[PDB]
C-alpha cells in the first residue's frame, strides 16, 4: 500500500536512461520518453513489430525491394540504450531484430524531446569483403553494450553471447570495441585485434553471458557467467579487465571471482546483478578502501548442480577495484597465468611458450596476448546469510552519512533497503512488494540536493520512482513505534503518520515524547 | 578475375524484340543480383529492372511499359534482357550491372552493347572529298547505317592535328560524319592524302584521295 | 518514383582546384547514396558507396558527405584523370534513379578558333543533294555560334552541328557544321558564307566562297 511515482507501458521494458530530466525507456517495440518529475508520458517511438527479408537494409523502402506477403512479425526487443553528448546530443538504440543494428535519433535545441523528427540508421554494407559486418553490433541471445567517448571520438564496448546458428551466416563478435565513424553512419573495426570471438567448436559447448560492464582507473571490465573450463559442466563468475587504445584490445585478462560464505564454506557463483559506487565511512575502513575508491557490489546466487541457472539462494559481496588492480598486477606468476582457453585453441603455439612481459599495466602491441587467471578473487559475503534463502536480482548503493545503504531487489518482486555492514545485524530497514513480476537489474540512482534522491527500479512492464529515504517510517501504524525506528531513518509522528520531518507539512511532527492512552 | 561480358551489339526494326545476354564470372552466381542501366545518346543513367536469382524476385520500371522481361541461367551464371515492342526512343546503349544482392551498389559492370532501332536498313557509307600558311582537308562520310564507321588517315600513318567527328542522324535516319586533318600547306604538292573509311556492318572498306580541286 | 538533383550541370576547373558536386534527395535517402565517374567508350566506374564510403583503389582526393536528403562529392586536388561526366545515384527505393550527370571539364587560356568552310564536291552534286561544311579548329571553350548565311541571308532548319570532346594535350574543341541542301536550290543563289562568333574573336569571322570561282 504504498502511493509511488509509477508507469506502466504495455510491453517489457529492458534498459532505461536519464538525461536532461527525461527518462528514456526502452520496451519491447517502443521507446518512452517521460517526465522525470512525475513519471507522465511525454514522448513515443515506434521500433515496433519489423518485417524481415534478406534482400533489405536498414533505412531502406523494403516493400518496393522485395515480395513481403506472408512475412512473420518479428518483435523487436530493446537491446542497448545509449545517449552521446560529444556532438549533436541524440539516442543511440539497438534493437533485437534486423542484424542487431542500431540507430540514432538527433534532439533539438528548442525542444529536447523530439525522438522522431531525425532518426539515422547507422548502417553501411561491406561490398568489399561480403563477410564482414561492423554495424551488426548486438545479439538477440543476450547484449551488454557500454559506450565511451575517448580521444575525440565514440567507441562500443560490447559482449554478445552466441548461439552456433550465427556463425555459419550472421556473425558476431564475443567481446568487441567498434569506434564510430565521424560521419556518423557507420562503425569500423581498427585492427584484427579490436574482437575476441570464441572458436567454432566452443560456439555450443562455451557458452558466455554477459552481466554488467563498467569502466574505471583507465580500464574497462565486463563481469560475466562461463564455465569454468571447457571438459566441466560447472559454471563460475568471472571478471574481464581489458585497457582500449586507439580503439583497440590490449591486456586482456579474465580472472575469476569467487563470494563464499563460511557459515564447509559454499559458493555463489553465478553473478545476477552488481553496481560500482563508493563507499561510506564505516564501510570504508570495514574493507581497507578509501572514500574516494570504486567499489565494486555484487548479487551472487547458488548455481543448481551441473547448470547455469540458480536457486533461490543469494550472497552480496564487495570488490574493491583497487585490490583488483591489484590482484590482477601482484598474483601474476608461473603457475597461476593461463591462456585464454576459449579465444585460443587449448592446444596452440601461443599457449604453450608465450609469456605476459614484465616490462608491462597497460601497453599495446602488435601481438597481444590474451590471458586467463587460475586463482580466484574471494570475498566473504557482507549480509551473512540473511539473503541465503532467497534470490536477488537487483542492487544499488547509496551513501546516507558514514552509512552504506543497498536497494535490493528479490526474484518474487520484493524491494527492501539494508544497511550494508560487516559488523552489524544485515536486517532490512525497508521491505514491501512492488510487483508480482521479478526486479529487473537495470536501475537508476539520481542524486539530488543533499543526499535525497531517488532510484528507477523496473518491474515487468511498470517502472517505478523509489525515493531513498523516508520509506523505512511508513510502515509503522503508531506513533509508540514511530519512535522507535532506528536512528538514522530520522522518523517522528505527524499526527497520523509516520513520516520525517521534510514530509510533515502542517501540524506537529514529535520525535522525543509519545503519550498512549490506557 | 571477376568479370561480366556482354554480348554483341544488335540492330532491330520498330516494333520488334531484342534479347541481351550478359555472362558473369570469378563469383558466387546467386550472391549477387543483376541490373540493367541503360543511356541514349544525349542521356543520362536510366534503371530499367533487378533480379535477385536467389528468389527469382524481379522488379521493373513503370517508365517502360511493362515491356522488360528479366531471367537468369544459374547453372551457367547467366543473366537475361528482353525489351519488345522496340521504338525508336530504346535506341540506347544497355547494361548489365552486378550487386550485392540488395544494395543496389553497382561495383563491376559489362562492357555495355548498342541497340539501334530504326525503321532504315544498312546501307554503306558515300565517301566525299574536302578538299583545300596552314591547311585543312577532310572526309565527308554520308550516310550509312548502322554505326559506326572507323575512319583512318594515309593507312594510319597520319594521327596529328586529325579531328574525326562523332556522327549525327539525319532526317532521313542515315548517319553522316565528318573527319578532317589539318597539313602544312608547304607539303599538299608533295604528299597524298587517303582517308580510309571502314563500315563494318556493310562490309565497305573504302580508301579515298584528297587532292586540291582544279584551278 | 523519387527525383536526384546534381547541381551544376557543367562546371569546369583547373588542375588542383576543389570542385563539389551536390546531390538533393526528393524524399530522405539516409546514406543509400553512390556516386559515379563515367567517361566515353567505358561503362560507369563506382567511387563512392553508402554516401562516403570510398571503394577499395579510389584515390584519397575523392570524398563524399551528406545524409537524408542533401549529399555532396568533393575533389580536393584535381588531377587530369579526373575530368569526367560523374553521376548521383540512389539505393534506398525502387525504382532506381540517377541524376542528371555533371560534366566537368579543363579550364585553360581562351583560343581563338581557326575557321575554315568546304564547298560540296562535284561527285555529290552530280547526284542531287550537296552539302556545304564549316569547320571551327582547336578553341577554348565552346562559347561558339555558327549561322549559314546564302547571299547575305541568314539560314535555319537545315544545320547539323558536331563537337569533338576536349583533347587530351592542349585542351581544346573542334566543331563541324554541315549545311545540307538539294543541288536545286544550291544552283541557284551565288555565295555561301559562314559566320563565326566567339568569346575569343574581336569581330565575328565570316568565311565565304563563290560557288564557282
Ligand atoms: C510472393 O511470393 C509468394 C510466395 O509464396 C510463399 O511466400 C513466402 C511467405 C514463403 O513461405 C514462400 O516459400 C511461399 O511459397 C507468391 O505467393 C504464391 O504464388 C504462387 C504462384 O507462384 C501461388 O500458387 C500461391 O498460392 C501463392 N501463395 C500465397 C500464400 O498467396 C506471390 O505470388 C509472390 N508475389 C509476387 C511475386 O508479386
Ligand atoms: C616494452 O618492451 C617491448 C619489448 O622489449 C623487447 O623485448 C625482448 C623480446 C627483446 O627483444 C628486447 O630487446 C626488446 O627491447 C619494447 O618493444 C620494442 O619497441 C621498439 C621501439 O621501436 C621496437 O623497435 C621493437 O621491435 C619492440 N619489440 C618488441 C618485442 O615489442 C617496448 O619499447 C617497451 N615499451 C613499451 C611497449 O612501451
Ligand atoms: C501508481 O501511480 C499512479 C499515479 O501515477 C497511481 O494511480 C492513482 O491512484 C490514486 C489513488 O492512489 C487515484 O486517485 C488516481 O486516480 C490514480 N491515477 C489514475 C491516472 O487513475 C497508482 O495508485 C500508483 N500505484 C502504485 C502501486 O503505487
Ligand atoms: C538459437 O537460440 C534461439 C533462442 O531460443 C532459438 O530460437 C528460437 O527457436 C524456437 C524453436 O525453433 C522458436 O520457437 C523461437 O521463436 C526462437 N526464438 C526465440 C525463442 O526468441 C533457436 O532455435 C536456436 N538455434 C537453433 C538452431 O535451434
Ligand atoms: C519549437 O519549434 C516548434 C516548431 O515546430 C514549435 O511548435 C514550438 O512552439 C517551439 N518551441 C517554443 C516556441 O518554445
Amino acid at each position: 500500500k504504498y502511493q509511488l511515482p509509477n508507469f506502466t507501458a504495455e510491453t517489457p521494458i529492458q534498459n532505461v536512461i536519464l538525461h536532461e530530466h527525461h527518462i528514456f525507456l526502452g520496451a519491447t517495440n517502443y521507446i518512452y520518453v517521460l517526465n522525470e518529475e512525475d513519471l507522465q508520458k511525454v514522448a513515443e517511438y515506434k521500433t515496433g513489430p519489423v518485417l524481415e527479408h534478406p534482400d533489405c537494409f536498414p533505412c531502406q523502402d523494403c516493400s518496393s525491394k522485395a515480395n513481403l506477403s506472408g512475412g512473420v512479425w518479428k518483435d523487436n526487443i530493446n537491446m542497448a540504450l545509449v545517449v552521446d553528448t560529444y556532438y549533436d546530443d541524440q539516442l543511440i538504440s539497438c534493437g533485437s531484430v534486423n542484424r542487431g543494428t542500431c540507430q540514432r535519433h538527433v534532439f533539438p535545441h528548442n525542444h529536447t524531446a523530439d525522438i522522431q523528427s531525425e532518426v539515422h540508421c547507422i548502417f553501411s554494407p561491406q561490398i568489399e569483403e561480403p563477410s564482414q559486418c561492423p554495424d551488426c553490433v548486438v545479439s538477440a541471445l543476450g547484449a551488454k553494450v557500454l559506450s565511451s567517448v575517448k580521444d575525440r571520438f565514440i567507441n562500443f564496448f560490447v559482449g554478445n553471447t552466441i548461439n552456433s546458428s550465427y556463425f555459419p551466416d550472421h556473425p558476431l563478435h564475443s567481446i568487441s570495441v567498434r569506434r564510430l565513424k565521424e560521419t556518423k553512419d557507420g562503425f569500423m573495426f581498427l585492427t584484427d585485434q579490436s574482437y575476441i570471438d570464441v572458436l567454432p567448436e566452443f560456439r555450443d559447448s562455451y557458452p558466455i553471458k554477459y552481466v554488467h560492464a563498467f569502466e574505471s582507473n583507465n580500464f574497462i571490465y565486463f563481469l560475466t557467467v562461463q564455465r569454468e573450463t571447457l571438459d566441466a559442466q560447472t559454471f563460475h563468475t568471472r571478471i574481464i579487465r581489458f585497457c582500449s587504445i586507439n580503439s583497440g584490445l590490449h591486456s586482456y585478462m579474465e580472472m575469476p571471482l569467487e563470494c563464499i560464505l563460511t557459515e564447509k564454506k559454499e559458493v555463489f557463483n553465478i553473478l545476477q546483478a552488481a553496481y560500482v559506487s563508493k563507499p561510506g565511512a564505516q564501510l570504508a575502513r570495514q574493507i581497507g578502501a578509501s572514500l574516494n575508491d570504486d567499489i565494486l557490489f555484487g548479487v551472487f546466487a547458488q548455481s543448481k548442480p551441473d547448470s547455469a541457472e540458480p536457486m533461490d539462494r543469494s550472497a552480496m559481496c564487495a570488490f574493491p577495484i583497487k585490490y583488483v588492480n591489484d590482484f590482477f598486477n601482484k598474483i601474476v606468476n608461473k603457475n597461476n597465468v593461463r591462456c585464454l582457453q576459449h579465444f585460443y585453441g587449448p592446444n596452440h603455439e601461443h599457449c604453450f611458450n608465450r609469456t605476459l612481459l614484465r616490462n608491462s599495466g597497460c601497453e599495446a602491441r602488435r601481438d597481444e596476448y590474451r590471458t586467463e587467471f587460475t586463482t580466484a578473487l574471494q570475498r566473504v559475503d557482507l549480509f551473512m546469510g540473511q539473503f541465503s534463502e532467497v534470490l536477488l536480482t537487483s542492487i544499488s548503493t547509496f551513501i546516507k552519512g558514514d552509512l552504506t545503504i543497498a536497494n535490493l531487489g528479490t526474484s518474487e518482486g520484493r524491494f527492501m533497503q539494508v544497511v550494508v555492514s560487516r559488523s552489524g545485524p544485515s536486517t532490512p530497514h525497508v521491505n514491501f512488494l512492488l510487483d508480482s513480476h521479478p526486479v529487473s537489474p537495470e536501475v537508476i540512482v539520481e542524486h539530488t540536493l543533499n543526499q535525497n534522491g531517488y532510484t528507477l527500479v523496473i518491474t515487468g512492464k511498470k517502472i517505478t520512482k523509489i525515493p531513498l529515504n523516508g520509506l523505512g517510517c511508513r510502515h509503522f501504524q503508531s506513533c509508540s513505534q514511530c519512535l522507535s525506528a532506528p536512528p538514522f531513518v530520522q522518523c517522528g509522528w505527524c499526527h497520523d503518520k509516520c513520516v520525517r520531518s521534510e514530509e510533515c507539512l502542517s501540524g506537529t511532527w514529535t520525535q522525543q515524547i509519545c503519550l498512549p492512552a490506557h | 578475375q571477376v568479370q561480366l561480358v556482354q554480348s554483341g551489339a544488335e540492330v532491330k526494326k520498330p516494333g520488334a524484340s531484342v534479347k541481351v545476354s550478359c555472362e558473369t564470372s570469378g563469383y558466387t552466381f546467386t550472391s549477387y543480383g543483376i541490373s540493367w542501366v541503360r543511356q541514349a545518346p544525349g542521356h543520362g543513367l536510366e534503371w530499367m529492372g533487378w533480379i535477385s536469382a536467389y528468389n527469382g524476385y524481379t522488379n521493373y520500371a513503370q517508365k517502360l511499359q511493362g515491356r522488360v522481361t528479366m531471367t537468369t541461367d544459374t547453372s551457367t551464371s547467366t543473366a537475361y534482357m528482353e525489351l519488345r515492342s522496340l521504338r525508336s526512343d530504346d535506341t540506347a546503349v544497355y547494361y548489365c550491372a552486378r550487386d550485392l544482392r540488395g544494395t543496389n551498389y553497382f561495383d563491376y559492370w559489362g562492357q555495355g552493347t548498342l541497340v539501334t532501332v530504326s525503321s532504315a536498313s544498312t546501307k554503306g557509307p558515300s565517301v566525299f572529298p574536302l578538299a583545300p600558311g596552314t591547311a585543312a582537308l577532310g572526309c565527308l562520310v554520308k550516310d550509312y547505317f548502322p554505326e559506326p564507321v572507323t575512319v583512318s588517315w594515309n593507312s594510319g600513318a597520319l594521327t596529328s592535328g586529325v579531328h574525326t567527328f562523332p556522327a549525327v542522324l539525319q532526317s532521313s535516319g542515315l548517319y553522316s560524319l565528318s573527319s578532317v586533318v589539318t597539313v602544312p600547306s608547304s607539303s599538299l604538292g608533295t604528299q597524298t592524302y587517303i582517308c580510309n573509311v571502314n563500315h563494318k556492318p556493310s562490309n565497305t572498306k573504302v580508301d579515298k584521295r584528297v587532292e586540291p580541286k582544279s584551278c | 518514383d523519387i527525383q536526384m538533383t546534381q547541381s551544376p550541370s557543367s562546371v569546369s576547373a583547373s588542375v588542383g582546384d576543389r570542385v563539389t558536386i551536390t546531390c538533393r534527395a526528393s524524399q530522405g535517402i539516409s546514406n543509400w547514396l553512390a556516386w559515379f565517374q563515367h567517361k566515353p567508350g567505358k561503362a560507369p566506374k563506382l567511387l563512392i558507396y553508402a554516401a562516403s564510403s570510398l571503394l577499395s583503389g579510389v584515390p584519397s582526393r575523392f570524398s563524399g558527405s551528406g545524409s537524408g536528403t542533401d549529399f555532396t562529392l568533393t575533389i580536393s586536388s584535381l588531377q587530369p584523370e579526373d575530368f569526367a561526366t560523374y553521376y548521383c545515384q540512389q539505393a534506398n527505393s525502387f525504382p532506381i534513379t540517377f541524376g542528371q550527370g555533371t560534366r566537368l571539364e579543363i579550364k585553360r587560356t581562351v583560343a581563338a578558333p581557326s575557321v575554315f568552310i568546304f564547298p560540296p564536291s562535284d561527285e555529290q552534286l552530280k547526284s542531287g543533294t550537296a552539302s556545304v561544311v564549316c569547320l571551327l579548329n582547336n578553341f577554348y571553350p565552346r562559347e561558339a555560334k555558327v549561322q549559314w548565311k546564302v547571299d547575305n541571308a541568314l539560314q535555319s532548319g537545315n544545320s547539323q552541328e558536331s563537337v569533338t570532346e576536349q583533347d587530351s594535350k592542349d585542351s581544346t574543341y573542334s566543331l563541324s557544321s554541315t549545311l545540307t541542301l538539294s543541288k536545286a536550290d544550291y544552283e541557284k543563289h551565288k555565295v555561301y558564307a559562314c559566320e563565326v562568333t566567339h568569346q575569343g574573336l574581336s569581330s565575328p569571322v565570316t568565311k565565304s566562297f563563290n560557288r564557282g570561282e
